[PDB]
């Protein structure tokens, strides 16, 4: 089938450049061209520029002032998108899509997952990760115990979280990420069940952080 | 104007029909070019749902439909099924600015959830936390609806006037809206009271949860 597939996210400094691949399959690359579009937070769709996949022509987006080059290899069946200049108003997904020409206009049939783009001063840092408890760890009062991993000091967005008993992935809530004022992030991620009484390290929760490249699991809740 | 202008959201009941309109100007609709729609689902990449004015795309069903007249085009959504919230964005071409231009997009929503009160859990400071000279409290809100909640901390009985962020609610997997509220305090102040009470307004319903130092010892 037609797909576009690109390559992932990317985090830059102000006044850096980023490039954002799209590796094309399923159709004739040089048949089709490709355009990219990107989607600002709390902005609209914009669209980016267009390259002919056969000879290399490229219209691009007047908003730009030349900060972007599009470049296609076609014996990768892959279009190159290249940013420079970046500022904060860059920070952005960017897709890429295929052109189609009906009978009397041109639509944008198939669309590439997306790439984020995070354009921020702030080094990249893995999270800490607190285990947290509602109930005293060793209740004697009936009352029921809730388990949580608080996650702090990350950047970029976003973690992923994951909870388990023993090699069973378990019910998990999940909740906002929030942005403090030094820029990092912090999030929490809550085990669904209540539990009553457990072996110490028989849940974790695992807390994935791409960015950093980094994964950190918490399987001890300790005495209070 | 050489920029689409969508509704900044339309809601219907399932089952029922919304219509999401989408005007231009001179140097795009009335320059003679097609509008096309795009669906966008929550945390998926634009789709094409319409192209040039009403046809679909092999897979998109029937009740998913556009028009466009010279000045106005619409897309009509009828059988409403909760799946279906998300963003619609209309799309031409405008000869002013020589590019493809989009609208601001529409927000869908399906009426009919029901309402439910969250559920409320306060977490103290952890010890390894608390080890690094930090004291976090954390307000967890889970499984409500509709989105809006107000947070209030109180430091034993009085209200807490510095230290608090809450996260803007927002929708989850489940389809429910969850929430967070941290106050961050010194392990002295912890430990300084005999309790601290976070508490949930939603909906004519308080809830609060309170927490103290001595519990669990
Ligand atoms: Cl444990």
């Amino acid at each position: 089938q037609v797909q576009l597939v690109q390559s992932g996210a990317e985090v830059r400094n102000p006044g850096a450049s980023v490039k954002v691949s799209c590796k094309a399959s399923g159709y004739t690359f040089t048949s089709y061209a490709i355009h990219w579009v990107r989607q600002a937070p709390g902005h609209r769709l914009e669209w980016v520029g267009r390259i002919n996949t056969d000879n290399g022509n490229t219209k691009y987006s007047q908003k730009f002032h030349g900060r972007v080059a599009l470049s296609r290899d076609t014996s990768a069946s892959t279009t190159y998108m290249d940013l420079s200049s970046l500022n904060s108003e860059d920070t952005a997904v960017y897709y890429c899509a295929r052109a189609f020409y009906y009978s009397s206009g041109v639509m944008f049939d198939s669309w590439g997952q997306g790439a984020l783009v995070t354009v921020s001063s702030a080094p990249t840092k893995a999270p800490d990760v607190f285990p947290i408890i509602s109930g005293c760890r060793h209740p004697k009062d009936n009352s029921p115990v809730v388990l949580a991993c608080l996650i702090t000091g990350y950047h970029p967005t976003s973690v992923t979280v994951t909870w388990y008993m023993g090699t069973q992935s378990q019910p998990q809530r999940t909740f906002p990420e929030i942005q403090r004022r030094d820029s990092y992030y912090m999030t929490s991620s809550q085990l669904s069940t209540p539990l009553q009484q457990w072996r110490q390290g028989e849940y974790k929760c695992v807390v994935q952080h791409t960015a950093s490249k980094s994964k950190k699991e918490i399987f001890r809740w300790p005495e209070s | 104007q050489s920029a689409l202008t969508q509704p900044p959201s339309v809601s219907g009941a399932p089952g029922q029909r919304v219509s999401i309109s989408c005007t231009g100007g001179s140097s795009n609709f009335g320059a003679g070019y097609d509008v096309h729609w795009y669906q966008q689902l929550p945390a998926t990449a634009p789709k094409l749902l319409i192209y040039g004015n009403n046809n679909r795309p092999s897979g998109v069903p029937d009740r998913f439909s556009g028009s466009k007249s010279g000045t106005s085009a619409s897309l009509a959504i009828t059988g409403l099924q909760a799946e279906d919230e998300g963003d619609y964005f209309c799309q031409s071409f405008d000869t002013s600015l020589s590019g493809w231009i989009f609208g601001g997009g529409t927000k869908l929503t399906v009426l009919g959830q029901p309402k439910a009160a969250p559920s409320v859990t306060l977490f103290p400071p952890s010890s390894e936390e608390l080890q690094a000279n930090k004291a976090t409290l954390v307000c967890l809100i889970s499984d409500f609806y509709p989105g809006a909640v107000t947070v209030a901390w109180k430091a034993d009985s009085s209200p807490v006037k510095a230290g608090v962020e809450t996260t803007t609610p927002s929708k989850q997997s489940n389809n429910k809206y969850a929430a967070s509220s941290y106050l961050s305090l010194t392990p002295e102040q912890w430990k300084s009271h005999r309790s601290y009470s976070c508490q949930v307004t939603h909906e004519g319903s308080t809830v609060e949860k309170t927490v103290a130092p001595t519990e669990c010892s």
